[PDB]
């Protein structure tokens, strides 16, 4: 009774510090200082009428770019920390028929609705993060209704390193003028850009980002979850 | 120019010889890399009387203001003939090619003190020289090593406190400019201060609190080194307590009211020099080693100069340097010869070797000038120290300090008989028909030390004229032979020629002939007995049983012991943080975490 | 010029075509590694030169869109030295793991590494307080999955608590980013000095307490700690280096930045007089936690933190006389605890081990690599005239003006016991052998020697290095010129 009583007096004190400290202003509307420039200068300065897709991948541009840095090097962490060259089942206990059959008809039903998450970053929210995961969702229910379901690996982590390529090769051909300066809709360079500004000739340059973030991320807890299910 | 050579020659001559272990030259142009001093130092002594001599390479951002002022220079001539007088009687008793990489660093470290005109000079040469004297004494025994580097680097680096509370206190680092602002206040911070410059500088003399390296570091090592760790190794504590005078003498004496007509900081110094000289002496009694003996005689003599180098200002800085030249000149000489003795013969106990002084006569003469260079003996520089030693002592009278240092000289001459008897004198066993003379190359040492004594002893003189005038107008009005004190004189021609012509007049009472057959000495008294060669009848055991159960109660309250019961303490508790602090409990890093981040709360 | 802005580009291009080659065959995967961070070398190099030839700091921008509304990539005086010697020591290090770590699937360990290159370059490197955030989380689950990379019980615990601690101090750390967002509303550190003097004063100090706790438990002071020396005890050998020498300075020199970045406000003075004592904290338990200490691995551990806690002190002082000479130790003590590891390591993965048992007896049986471990721990107390010497002179030196003689009687206080547990080890290394084996391997006999040779050249000559932090102070010690120089 000890350790329990004394860690919430001092959890209690933890508490009423971040409460007082929290007397910055009751939810009001003063906060933007630098943020009313990312809401009044998104519709003619990216392409993207989406809000937050417009300022994490232009605006905040290195930061999607540690973000699938980070999940890359769970992938990698995850597959270093489990590695016994024979990688079998635990012991498959079969258990429903309606359940095989259940997800198996389903996994095409995930697999058509995660792509449209992350292809339209543009008048849904989102991006390609919630569409990337429900397509390993996807991967998942076919990997927790069947015997084996090994995706062949050999062949399964080049497109994830391919996708991250992708991005940044979108980087690296984006420095032929600049920073980022977009290379996709502010100058003809493969194909055309700003044709209106719905969801029509896909707004600018961040349809095609999250169709090829979206495929990195999407082969991303597939992986982790396939080696984290391989006994002896 | 012609300052910075003399700084990098010593550490160029360390550098040099670990590459050149080739041939049978490391020896010779390793040992010229450290003679060079000399003819530098002597090439820029007549300029000394012009306005003074200066650098100052501005390294690591740093001043190093590199100035060569009356009395440095002293200390740094010094420096090169007792550094040259070990280390050409070096190019022997190594048995490695790794000794002259630290020994001649040693050297750099010491032209380095002496030559230390700013700060950020003095500390970077004094840890090169503590660096330089724990590796040369880290070959074996390392818990002998280790204590002393331990108490040379708490040294040092409580210097490096003090250094940083007067930068902090006053703001400039510039050693030259320090004294002037210590001027101006002149007329509860510093008591600090002093004492903790007194413990940067008790490590590397003989203070009864702290001294206990001296009876391991000047022991076992190379013992051809030691000449240069007692007699340039030892003068930069006394280096660095008269730079503390020439820091401030009179702010430390109105912040620390005298206690008599001497100064209370200059009493308490020399206090614990009076009380270094009784404990040096004393332990240097029953101490039966080649070595252990002598480290007790080299923390002896350091308590006459901080006594001189206490009381007094006028003329007891003007006595304390001169014993200190005339101790560490000697010292050298005393050095050199044990380490002879322990080289050309077997094991290091008094019970190995004894009457060995037939089968090596140019040992036993060079070190007769120095048993005369020691204890006071009116043709050598040894009766001369100590006489100036005891002048200063009377003015500015002090009657309790007076009693211990001349303790300490009767002290001093009872060790010595002590090393001459059961080392020298006697029968010698049956291991040491095989041995043979001295070497040349220790001998040029020996002979090189022995002219400097005569030249030092019959005649101050030269250098008593020398530190006399340009430094703390005169005293002294010495000239070549006489010395001319306020109130005494000690002539120095008509003392040693009435002792060579009383000693003339005892050989015309001896040198009459009548028969003065040889005899062996197996055949002896023994009571009127027979004796053979197989009776150990020449004592090697204590030799002081009646002196050590005398004082049988001050001998079992050593020092000894208590730091190494502060150490084992300090070890144990480095056990004990280890397993408190650092848990496998992770709930215990996070109520660390918890406990900090509650201090964050409490702001 | 955005054309140096490959420090972070091509080792992310790098570590994803790593992959792509990794079941092209088994030849080609770790010589991928060496020829990559040698062209890490290069473009350090190109920013480095670029950087002092001029008075400006290439602000690297995040695209089309000018600070403060982007993200800017302020490569200061401090940080094209900086990516330089991460460049120079992972490019010692990818020529060291070639044949000592192939033991374990070093299939995926290559991107492991050159990811962690990339939570260097970006974590001092970062403008942004959330990019700040993102490259140190980058730097962190690197560091959970490769000191982690060995699986053998005492080294899968050595990752555990590290992974829970550093997941408490990310969480931390975004509630402080939330609450100095939350007072001003900028995040940009050009436009968040100029406003944080009257934001609120209640408001600001929970935010920069909390923020400059959840940087510090990724880096190590007092509690938040004793993760470290269990990570260098348990890991790869390579990454003990990468570790120690790196990832410890972009901690303490982020924490360093964005306290000196906040230095107007009211309660900043108590956590600077905090942050003095839990680094001085850390410089007595740390070095002299490793008294008693068996394992000789262990034994450097605790040596390293006792030597960024020293940094630590020196890094939040003052403004000057020792921010200047604090970055002094941390461009210095990299290459001196490069030494060290190496040494350990070629023991380690020669003889077998690091128990002073199978360490004992190297003064004959070893080559010159014990002379570069003689050479090393003679540098961290700093003894002849060296270079660790003439920084922890500095150090000390610093602790005058502010901060006196109680910070400092600990610091040098733990360099009095780090003389101890120095030469009760050279001593057991070189003069208690009894054991003539050859063993030869001279395969590092000459790469660590000329890296044995840059510390007695740097020791003999401050001077030249000495003038370069002087203008890489001047990105730490104020902020005016460094808002003038972005804006």
């Amino acid at each position: 009774m000890l350790k329990r009583v004394l860690a919430i007096l001092t959890i209690l004190v933890i508490g009423y510090w971040l409460a007082q400290g929290l007397a910055d202003v009751p939810f009001g509307q003063d906060k933007m200082v630098v943020g009313k420039y990312y809401l009044e200068h998104v519709k003619e300065e990216t392409g993207a009428v989406n809000a937050v897709t417009a300022v994490v991948v232009n605006y905040r541009g290195l930061d999607t770019l540690g973000e699938v840095t980070v999940l890359f090097i769970a992938s990698t962490g995850v597959a270093a920390l489990l590695w016994k060259k024979k990688r079998e089942r635990t012991a498959k206990t079969e258990g429903s028929v309606v359940l095989t059959t259940g997800a198996r008809l389903l996994f095409p039903f995930i697999a058509l609705f995660g792509m449209y998450i992350f292809i339209h970053g543009h008048l849904t929210p989102g991006g390609g993060f919630p569409g990337g995961a429900t397509i390993a969702t996807a991967f998942l229910l076919m990997y927790l209704a069947f015997t084996i379901y090994e995706i062949p690996h050999r062949g399964f982590e080049v497109t994830e390193g391919l996708a991250g390529m992708g991005y940044v090769i979108t980087g690296l051909i984006g420095l032929a003028i600049g920073g980022y300066f977009l290379f996709d809709w502010i100058w003809q360079t493969w194909g055309w850009g700003h044709e209106n500004i719905g969801r029509l000739f896909s707004g600018g340059f961040i349809p095609i980002i999250y169709t090829l973030i979206g495929i990195k991320v999407g082969t991303e807890l597939s992986g982790i979850v396939d080696n984290m299910l391989k006994e002896e | 120019n012609e300052l910075p050579i003399i700084l990098l020659s010593p550490l160029i001559g360390g550098a040099l010889a670990w590459l050149i272990r080739v041939k049978g030259i490391r020896e010779a142009i390793g040992v010229v890399s450290s003679a060079i001093p000399l003819y530098f130092l002597i090439k820029l002594y007549p300029a000394l009387e012009g306005e003074p001599i200066r650098y100052s390479l501005n390294v690591g951002g740093f001043e190093l203001t590199l100035a060569l002022s009356h009395i440095s220079w002293i200390f740094a001539m010094i420096a090169a003939v007792v550094g040259l007088s070990a280390v050409l009687g070096l190019v022997s008793t190594a048995k490695d090619s790794n000794e002259w990489l630290f020994a001649l660093m040693s050297l750099a470290g010491a032209l380095g003190v002496f030559l230390a005109n700013d700060f950020v000079v003095f500390f970077l040469s004094w840890e090169i020289m503590t660096f330089a004297s724990f590796m040369m004494v880290f070959k074996y025994n390392r818990h002998a090593s280790l204590k002393y580097f331990v108490l040379s680097i708490a040294g040092a680096y409580a210097m490096l406190l003090a250094i940083g509370i007067i930068y902090a206190k006053t703001g400039s680092l510039s050693f030259p400019e320090i004294s002037a602002i210590f001027r101006q206040d002149a007329m509860t911070e510093t008591l600090l201060i002093y004492a903790l410059f007194l413990v940067a500088f008790g490590v590397k003399a003989g203070m009864f609190p702290l001294h206990v390296w001296a009876p391991d570091a000047y022991s076992e090592t190379n013992q051809s080194y030691t000449a240069m760790f007692s007699g340039v190794l030892s003068k930069t504590g006394v280096y660095g307590f008269f730079l503390l005078y020439l820091l401030m003498y009179g702010k430390l004496a109105i912040t620390l009211g005298n206690v008599r007509s001497a100064p209370t900081f200059g009493y308490i110094i020399a206090f614990l020099g009076g009380l270094t000289i009784m404990v040096g002496g004393i332990l240097a009694a029953l101490q039966e080693d080649i070595r252990k003996l002598f480290a007790y005689s080299s923390i002896s003599q350091i308590g006459y100069i901080l006594i001189g180098l206490g009381i007094g200002t006028p003329l007891g800085i003007a006595a304390a340097t001169y014993h200190a030249i005339s101790h560490a000149l000697f010292k050298g000489l005393f050095f050199l010869i044990v380490a002879t003795i322990i080289y050309r013969t077997g094991k290091t106990e008094f019970k190995d070797y004894g009457g060995l002084a037939e089968k090596m006569p140019i040992t036993f003469a060079m070190a007769f000038v120095a048993i005369l260079s020691l204890a006071g003996i009116p043709p050598m520089a040894g009766f001369a120290s100590k006489w100036l030693i005891f002048e200063a002592v009377i003015s500015r009278n002090l009657p309790i300090l007076g009693a211990m240092v001349f303790f300490g000289s009767a002290i001093g001459f009872v060790y010595l008989i002590r090393f001459t008897y059961a080392v020298w004198f006697g029968q010698r066993p049956s291991d040491l028909e095989d041995v043979k003379d001295a070497p040349l190359p220790l001998a040029i040492g020996m002979g090189i030390l022995a002219i400097l004594n005569v030249i030092f002893g019959v005649a101050p003189g030269l250098v008593a004229r020398e530190l006399n005038k340009l430094f703390s107008n005169p005293p002294i009005g010495g000239t070549i032979w006489e010395l001319d004190l306020g109130f005494g004189r000690y002539n120095g021609l008509l003392l040693s020629i009435w002792l060579v012509i009383g000693l003339i007049i005892a050989a015309i009472l001896y040198f009459m002939g009548a028969g003065v057959r040889k005899v062996p000495v197996t055949d002896t008294y023994q009571s009127g007995n027979p004796v053979t060669m197989e009776y150990n009848l020449t004592i090697r055991r204590n030799f002081f049983l009646p002196l050590k159960e005398a004082m049988a109660f001050w001998l079992k309250m050593s020092f000894d012991r208590l730091y190494h019961d502060i150490w084992k303490a300090i070890e144990e508790l480095a056990d004990l943080a280890r397993s408190y602090v650092y848990n496998g409990n992770i709930q215990a890093y996070a109520w660390y975490l918890a406990i900090i981040l509650l201090i964050l709360v409490a702001m | 010029s955005q054309v140096a802005a490959l420090l972070i580009a091509l080792p992310l291009i790098s570590a994803f075509f790593v992959p792509v080659l990794k079941q092209i065959g088994k030849s080609l995967i770790k010589p991928f590694l060496v020829i990559i961070t040698l062209l890490q070398t290069l473009i350090a190099s190109w920013a480095f030169v670029q950087v002092y030839s001029t008075g400006k700091p290439i602000i690297i921008y995040a695209g089309g869109w000018k600070p403060p509304i982007g993200i800017n990539l302020y490569i200061g005086h401090f940080a094209a030295l900086f990516i330089l010697v991460i460049a120079v020591v992972s490019f010692l290090m990818a020529l060291f793991n070639f044949k000592a770590v192939t033991v374990e699937p070093i299939d995926k360990y290559a991107m492991l590494f050159l990811l962690l290159l990339l939570g260097a370059t970006g974590m001092i490197a970062t403008g942004d307080i959330f990019n700040l955030f993102v490259f140190m989380e980058i730097t962190a689950i690197s560091a959970y999955a490769l000191t982690a990379y060995n699986k053998t019980g005492e080294a899968a615990e050595a990752s555990m608590k590290y992974i829970v601690l550093g997941g408490i101090g990310s969480s931390f750390f975004l509630v402080g980013v939330a609450l100095i967002y939350g007072a001003t509303g900028t995040l940009n550190m050009a436009h968040l000095a100029m406003l944080a003097n009257d934001i609120n004063p209640t408001v600001v100090q929970v935010g920069l307490a909390l923020i400059i706790f959840g940087l510090a438990v990724e880096a190590e002071l007092f509690p938040l700690n004793a993760w470290a020396p269990d990570a260098y005890q348990a890991a790869p050998h390579p990454i003990t280096v990468m570790f120690s020498a790196f990832v410890v300075k972009a901690g303490l020199y982020a924490m360093a930045r964005i306290l000196y970045l906040f230095k107007d406000v009211s309660g900043w003075s108590s956590l600077t007089k905090l942050l003095i004592a839990m680094a001085t904290l850390t410089v007595v338990f740390a070095e002299l936690s490793a008294l008693r200490q068996k394992n000789v691995k262990r034994m450097i551990a605790y040596s390293s933190i006792g030597q960024v806690g020293l940094i630590a002190l020196a890094l939040s002082l003052g403004t000057q006389e020792g921010v200047s000479a604090g970055v002094f130790h941390m461009l210095n003590h990299a290459i001196v605890k490069t030494m060290m590891f190496m040494a350990i390591g070629y023991v380690g993965i020669t003889l077998g081990g690091t128990m002073i048992e199978n360490f004992e007896g190297l003064g004959k049986r070893m080559p010159l690599t014990s002379l570069s471990l003689t050479i090393g721990g003679i540098a961290t107390v700093g003894v002849p005239l060296f270079n660790v010497f003439w920084s922890k002179l500095r150090i000390i030196l610093a602790a005058a003006h502010e901060g006196n003689l109680w910070p400092v009687a600990l610091v040098l206080f733990a360099s009095v016991v780090e003389a101890v547990y120095y030469f009760r080890l050279i001593h057991t290394m070189w003069f208690k052998g009894k054991s003539g084996e050859r063993i030869p391997e001279g395969a590092i006999a000459i790469v660590l020697l000329l890296l044995a040779m840059l510390i007695i050249v740097i020791g003999v000559y401050p001077t030249p290095f000495w003038n370069l932090v002087t203008k890489a102070g001047s990105d730490i010690v104020e902020v005016s010129k460094y808002v003038a120089n972005v804006l």
